[PDB]
Formats: C-alpha cells, sequence, structure tokens
C-alpha cells in the first residue's frame, strides 16, 4: 500500500507563485513517476506533468513539478496563477506491486475574480403542467461572485409552506457561480394566491422577482 | 506450462520425439507477443513431419525478443543465445509479468554481459570466471580492470513493457539424416462397411468394399496380398480387425 | 484524436452484477499504449483507481477490491469491459476508462480519458422521464423542465444541436419524493417568443427516450 | 540481398605490396553481374577507379595505375583480391569493392558497394590504443577516451552493441608525437546512473585487441 496525502482546499491571489504539495505515507516516492492531472468540474482529468519533469504540449509553462526524496513528497509549483487554472489537481503514483494510487485531491481557488451581480430569474408553472394536476416553480440564479448565496421563498406575506429544494452552487465556464431552486405545490393552491416570490440572499443586497399567478 | 523457466545464459532445452506433435494445444495459452516462423508455416504445421524438436526455453527482458532471430546481432544474440543463419522453426514469446516479477525485484534471472568470443549456434556456456578486461589477472575478486561475467535483471512489475520479463520458447524442426517420426494428428471419418469407398490405411490407397472375415492375421502383420500382388485384406488401425478388400462390381 | 465512449446500464439493482463497456476509437490495442484502466470518482470525492488489463492476459486490480472487480478485453471488437459483482450504495461513482502509456521505462502517462458515465445503484421506485414546459426588455429567458425521473444521468439538447446560442444548464437536485429534476433554459430576444418556435430535445440516457417539445 | 565486405590489413609499410580481399555474400561470381571492381577514395578527395575483373579472367586496370595494380579472382571462395606493389605515402585512401551491372546493354549501374576499410601506408607500426573511460538536470552523459594509436579504424560500440540511442562519435586528430585520439559519449538519464552500467566496447582491428570498461 502506497497512499498519498493532499490538502483538501487551497486559494491564492492571481499572478503569484503557488505550490501544491502531495506527500507519501507508506512508500518511497523515488520508486515510481508521479503524475499531476487537472480536472475541471464536469470534465475528464487532463495530463499536466509526467515523468516528474516533462510537460506535454498545450500546457502553459506556468506548470512545473518537483520531487523531494528527503521528505518523500512532491510539490507542483506554479508561476503566475490565473483564473483559467482554477480546477482540481491530483497526484498519481504507483505502488511497488504495480498498483496505481491517486491522491486525495486539491481544490484550487482564484480569489481575484471580478465582482458581479446575481442574475435572478424565476419561472412560473405553465398551463400544460397545471392541466396535469401539479405545479413546480423554477428559480434560477447565475453570474454571482460569492459562493455562500442561499435561497428563500416568500408568499408576499409569509414563507411558503410547500416543499422547497436547494441546490449547491457550482462554477460556470467563465469561473462564475450558478445555482437553482425548486418549489412544488398543487395547481389549486397556485392559482388561488396573488403572487409568489423567490428571494435570493447576496452580500449586501437581495433580489426578488414576485411572479403573479394571476394570468 | 512449466512453473519456472531458466535464465537466458543457462537456457534449458528439452527433446521432443516419439509422440503426436499436436501444435494446436499451444494456442490455449496466453496471446503470443511474437509468433514468427522461419521456413515452416504455422498454418499447416501439423501437416508436415519432422525428426526432432528442440524446445529452447528462456526468459529475456522485453525488447530483447527482436534479437532472437536468424542472422541478428546484439547482446543476447552474440553472448547469450545465437541462432543459425539457416534456422527453420518458430519463435514463440509471451509476457509473464504477473509470474516472473516481484515488488522487491526478481534478481533470480541473470544474463552473460560479454565474453571473449561470440557464441556458436546452440552453444551453452555457464561459468563464474571473472572477465579480464585488462592484461592484469582477475583472480579472487573483480578489481578496477575486471568485471563480473553475469549480470542480473531487475524484473520489477513497475517497469515498462520494453523491460518486462518475456518467456520465449524456440522450436527447431531440422531433419538431419534420420526418417521423420513426429508428424502430429491425422484424424479422419470412421469406417463404412458394405459399401465401395476409397481407403488409405497407413498409406494403402485403393478402392473396394470392406467386409469382416475370419482371416486373422499375425500380430505383426498389417495387410495381405494374393498371388497377383494385389491387396486382398487390411487391418483397421483404430480397432484391430481384419477387413477384406474386394472390388464392388 | 483517440476518443473513448463509456456505455452500460445507467441503473443497476442492488446486490447485482455491474457491467460497463468502454469503446476504443482511433486504432487497435496491440501496440498503442498496451494498457487501458478504469477510474471511478464518487460525487464530490476524489478519484479511485480500479485496474488495467493487458492484451496478453495480464490483469491488475485494486487490493481493496480484488474479489469484486473483474476486467475483460476483446481484441476483435476493440472494447474492454469492467465488471463488479454484489454492488451496494457505496459504489455510487462516475466511472471513466483511460489509457496508460507503458512505452517508457515505467508505467505512467494517463494521456487520454473517456467521457464518463454514472451508474445508479438504486432501483426502488424506478420511474421513467417526464417533461413540462416553462413559461417565460429586448430579451427573454425560457426553457424546458424535466421531472419525475428516478435515474440520475440525463442528457439535454436544443434545436438538434444546430445554433445553440444562449443555452445554459443548471445542476440537478433530488426531491423529497425520491425523483430528480433538471432545468435547461436558453436566452432569446423578446421578438422570438412567438415566432421561430425553438424545440428542446432532452433524452433519457438509461432508456433512450427522446422527447421533443416547444 | 547480395552485399560486399572488404577485408585485409589496414597498415602497410612503404615500398611493400598492398593486399586486400573482398568477400561476396550469397551470390557467387559466375552469372550475377559478371564484373566486380575496386574503387579507392583518399580522405576528403574524389573517387579513384582502379579496375574490374571478369569471371572468365578478363582483367582491366586503370591507365595511371597499370604498372602496379594486379587483380585476381577465386570463384571457389567467391572472393577476389586486389594487389598493389610499390606503394607510396600518397597512396593513403579508403578502398571499396563494388559490382557492375554489365549484364544489361552496356557497362553501367554501379548498384551495390561495400562498407570499405581504411588503409594507411606508413612505417609507424604502432600497437593498440590505450583506453580510459569517463565515469559520470534529468539527463547525464558519459564516454570513453581512446588515444595513443597510429592506425585509425577502431570500434566505438556500446553495451555490447545495444542501446545505441544517444551515442555520438567525434573525429580523430593526430598529436604532435604522432598518435591519434578518439572520443565518444552517450546521453543517459541521471536517475539511471546507479544501475544498468553502460559499458563501452572498443576493438582494435589491426591487432584484434578488445577492451571492455565501464
Ligand atoms: C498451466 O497453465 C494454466 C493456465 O493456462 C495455469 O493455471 C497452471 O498453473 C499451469 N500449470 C502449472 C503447473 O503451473
Amino acid at each position: 500500500e502506497f497512499m498519498l496525502t493532499q490538502p483538501h482546499s487551497v486559494s491564492e491571489s492571481p499572478e503569484m507563485t503557488v505550490t501544491i504539495s502531495c506527500t507519501g505515507s507508506s512508500g518511497s516516492i523515488a520508486d515510481n513517476y508521479v503524475q499531476w492531472y487537472q480536472q475541471r468540474p464536469g470534465s475528464a482529468p487532463t495530463t499536466v506533468i509526467y515523468e516528474n519533469y516533462q510537460r506535454p504540449s498545450g500546457v502553459p509553462n506556468r506548470f512545473s513539478g518537483s520531487i523531494d526524496s528527503s521528505s518523500n513528497s512532491a510539490s507542483l509549483t506554479i508561476s503566475g496563477l490565473k483564473t483559467e487554472d482554477e480546477a482540481d489537481y491530483y497526484c498519481q503514483s504507483y505502488d511497488n506491486s504495480n498498483v496505481a494510487v491517486f491522491g486525495g485531491g486539491t481544490q484550487l481557488t482564484v480569489l481575484g475574480q471580478p465582482k458581479a451581480a446575481p442574475s435572478v430569474t424565476l419561472f412560473p408553472p405553465s398551463s400544460e403542467e397545471l392541466q396535469a394536476n401539479k405545479a413546480t416553480l423554477v428559480c434560477l440564479i447565475s453570474d454571482f461572485y460569492p459562493g455562500a448565496v442561499t435561497v428563500a421563498w416568500k408568499a408576499d406575506s409569509s414563507p411558503v409552506k410547500a416543499g422547497v429544494e436547494t441546490t449547491t452552487p457550482s462554477k460556470q465556464s467563465n469561473n462564475k457561480y450558478a445555482a437553482s431552486s425548486y418549489l412544488s405545490l398543487t395547481p389549486e393552491q397556485w392559482k388561488s394566491h396573488r403572487s409568489y416570490s423567490c428571494q435570493v440572499t447576496h452580500e449586501g443586497s437581495t433580489v426578488e422577482k414576485t411572479v403573479a399567478p394571476t394570468e | 506450462n512449466a512453473t519456472t523457466f531458466a535464465s537466458v545464459y543457462a537456457w534449458n532445452r528439452k527433446r521432443i520425439s516419439n509422440c503426436v506433435a499436436d501444435y494446436s494445444v499451444i494456442y490455449n495459452f496466453a496471446p503470443f507477443f511474437a509468433f514468427k516462423c522461419y521456413g515452416v508455416s504455422p498454418t499447416k504445421l501439423n501437416d508436415l513431419c519432422f525428426t526432432n524438436v528442440y524446445a529452447d526455453s528462456f526468459v529475456i527482458r522485453g525488447n530483447e525478443v527482436s534479437q532472437i532471430a536468424p542472422g541478428q546481432t546484439g547482446n543476447i544474440a552474440d553472448y547469450n543465445y545465437k541462432l543459425p543463419d539457416d534456422f527453420t522453426g518458430c519463435v514463440i514469446a509471451w509476457n509473464s509479468n504477473k509470474l516472473d516479477s516481484k515488488p522487491s525485484g526478481n534478481y533470480n534471472y541473470l544474463y552473460r554481459l560479454l565474453r571473449k568470443s561470440k557464441l556458436k549456434p546452440f552453444e551453452r556456456d555457464i561459468s563464474t570466471e571473472i572477465y579480464q578486461a585488462g592484461n592484469k589477472p582477475c583472480n579472487g575478486v573483480a578489481g578496477p580492470n575486471c568485471y563480473s561475467p553475469l549480470q542480473s535483471y531487475g524484473f520489477r512489475p513497475t517497469y515498462g513493457v520494453g523491460h518486462q520479463p518475456y518467456r520465449v520458447v524456440v522450436l527447431s524442426f531440422e531433419l538431419l539424416h534420420a526418417p521423420a517420426t513426429v508428424c502430429g494428428p491425422k484424424k479422419s471419418t470412421n469406417l463404412v462397411k458394405n459399401k465401395c469407398v476409397n481407403f488409405n490405411f497407413n498409406g494403402l490407397t485403393g478402392t473396394g468394399v470392406l467386409t469382416e472375415s475370419n482371416k486373422k492375421f499375425l500380430p505383426f502383420q498389417q495387410f495381405g496380398r494374393d498371388i497377383a500382388d494385389t491387396t486382398d485384406a487390411v487391418r483397421d488401425p483404430q480397432t484391430l480387425e481384419i477387413l477384406d478388400i474386394t472390388p464392388c462390381s | 484524436q483517440v476518443q473513448l465512449q463509456e456505455s452500460g446500464p445507467g441503473l443497476v439493482s442492488p446486490s447485482q452484477t455491474l457491467s460497463l463497456t468502454c469503446t476504443v476509437s482511433g486504432g487497435s490495442i496491440r501496440n498503442e499504449v498496451y494498457y487501458w484502466s478504469w477510474i471511478r470518482q464518487p460525487p464530490g470525492k476524489g478519484l479511485e483507481w480500479i485496474g488495467y488489463i493487458h492484451y496478453s492476459g495480464n490483469t491488475y486490480y485494486n487490493p481493496s477490491l480484488k474479489s469484486r472487480v473483474a476486467i475483460s478485453v476483446d481484441t476483435s471488437k476493440n472494447q474492454f469491459s469492467l465488471k463488479l459483482n454484489s454492488v451496494t450504495a457505496a459504489d455510487t461513482a462516475v466511472y471513466y476508462c483511460a489509457r496508460v502509456s507503458v512505452g517508457g521505462r515505467l508505467v505512467s502517462t494517463f494521456d487520454y480519458w473517456g467521457q464518463g458515465t454514472l451508474v445508479t445503484v438504486a432501483s426502488a421506485s424506478t420511474k421513467g422521464p417526464s417533461v413540462f414546459p416553462l413559461a417565460p426588455g429586448g430579451t427573454a429567458a425560457l426553457g424546458c423542465l424535466v421531472k419525475d425521473y428516478f435515474p440520475e444521468p440525463v442528457t439535454v439538447s436544443w434545436n438538434s444541436g444546430a445554433l445553440t446560442s444562449g443555452v445554459h444548464t443548471f445542476p440537478a437536485v433530488l426531491q423529497s419524493s425520491g425523483l430528480y429534476s433538471l432545468s435547461s433554459v436558453v436566452t432569446v430576444p423578446s421578438s422570438s417568443l412567438g415566432t421561430q418556435t425553438y424545440i428542446c430535445n432532452v433524452n433519457h440516457k438509461p432508456s433512450n427516450t427522446k422527447v421533443d417539445k416547444r
């Protein structure tokens, strides 16, 4: 057994020197070649460093690995980090019995992202769903910078008693966040009220839509 | 199916003779990395017959498979195993990383690094004499101008495919002067009596009707003939019974 | 470029034998990389190595999953499959197949990876897909809603993949009733709300059920 | 295919008889090309045609070298020899034997040649060279030094003729005392400096002396 340990999360300002370390526990690191892979959310990992010193084509020169036999650990130092490199990293090695082992992973985060306002969007249930004796509200959030954004629902007088679902925000293609919310209820209760609203909690601000079921 | 194969410098050879050379049982093993045949054809190898088959078994290190061939030159080809310029046979090789490798390193296999002269075809030379690189003697231990004759392989399971241990079996098929004895299987359809069919018992080609008779031959006799030198009866080599040979009509 | 395509049933009942098929495109497995491995990743967790197979019959498995993992290969179809017997809820992970380069001195270089797929290890209250339209300045937003479907892996499409400008997706969520829900919208000008009706072409991968609705 | 191989001593004393023997492999000289010629080339100079001989004994020589060149053939051994008496210091050249495709319409088509051997005409008669190995970023380099020898042709093999990737050779130079020096290195990884000793193999053809050092 040759297990590798990595820090779970890490963050650093852009255009600075960042180094991701990965340490072995039950084996010699100099016995096999350590590989690093970049895996963005919703995509397959891509080879970054192989043979511990070689880098394939297409990868920027900012990536560079290192091997330390004294501390039986490896370190992936970066020069000039930026937003396009915000992804997960893993150290992959091999045990003495030809067994490949992947690292615990390292969540890289870029703090120097530009500030943006959330794009709150709410959609009421259509008539095709109301005819099916059901109703479901779809609230959409996007383009927001803070990741601690929570959701809320109001019936313009009190919180909605119906079921409420909450989704965890995730990164977009442009390093921004995106989230969604859902609420299900009967069509009779939906058509018998004046308005429903989807409240979004943002840093120092809040946005609501207040869509009215009355046609 | 051997559990342990000898090293390349000390390759063990087995003689195959006086048996049914059914080469089809070889394909039941793992997919062969190399099956190059010289002179003989593997498609109809069972159809031909040979005198003796030399099975040279040894293990080499990956890319060294390309060195075992008639007319090649290399470290293994010149100092560990040399094939003749007119070799007639097949070279079978397959990977054995899951058997001949250990995590701590399987240093049980060794090979001769060099010698004063090249090896003759099918020559074996096992010794521990320290090689004398310089004019000074090399008795006792290998000094600065001396080197050990044998070198050990690593054979770790983490090495690349070019360095993995490959078991190689070289089969020879040269007929020197003796008549051939190992031809392989020659199965055919069963007997059909009371009907005129062509027969080829042990090479006795003809046409006639086979029928049982009380003409029991001697234990060493195979077939019978009349006063006209014509075959009249023959025995069935599967179940020993005398069957007469007469023209149908 | 060499591309891989995972395949197999997206929903497997518990205590059953899991089976997934990986298709190799761009050549044949004789001399290319000599190794093809499987890697799984639980949702929100790290990667996990499973094992690779050689075309000569050499197989290697994870020590933690020796008796459960079974790997086979077929050189005639250029496809290698991964088998897992007696699956449970702990096996919930997205499986990937990848090639391993052994031409060097040591094994390394996981150069290419597949598209990946998720396998549902639950069969309780299995239901099919269901869709419902969503009602919608110079621009407006609207899309199609998919609900009442038990299997997690689902695919979306718009206008048969022709001119998909403004298409955006959102992560799914499991409702309290035991069914997932997915939403996909598209940004279009306000003039195109009543003219040039766009069609959403979501597809339920575990059942290959294509549904088209405005 | 049919190829040629030169043989004979590479160092001849002045005013002596030069003797060289060319060996043909496979094709016996009765019907193959009917003609086999000798061609010598001084260092850095043009090709000097010497002469060819027919299988029936029809010999031909160069006009400038008619009084010294004597060519013979031995069909029993598929070998033909070249004799050059009264050699001079200016006769330093690398000799080659090649065949002529006269079987066509006219004499032409020097299709196949030999590897050639360097022949030095001097009364030095120096013995074999003294060798000294040179023991050793991600890659390193090591070599073996060869000095103190008048006859140039020597072998520069490595690892008993294996792993030739990265091997490089350098031209020789004559010292002030009258000896040549040779150097050749090979690029090796820095991590592999502990095992797999890269032996350098040298052989002095004029004396058949072989030395192997790490
Ligand atoms: C013969 O080969 C089979 C696999 O084909 C193997 O399981 C068995 O152990 C081999 N026999 C011996 C004696 O090793």
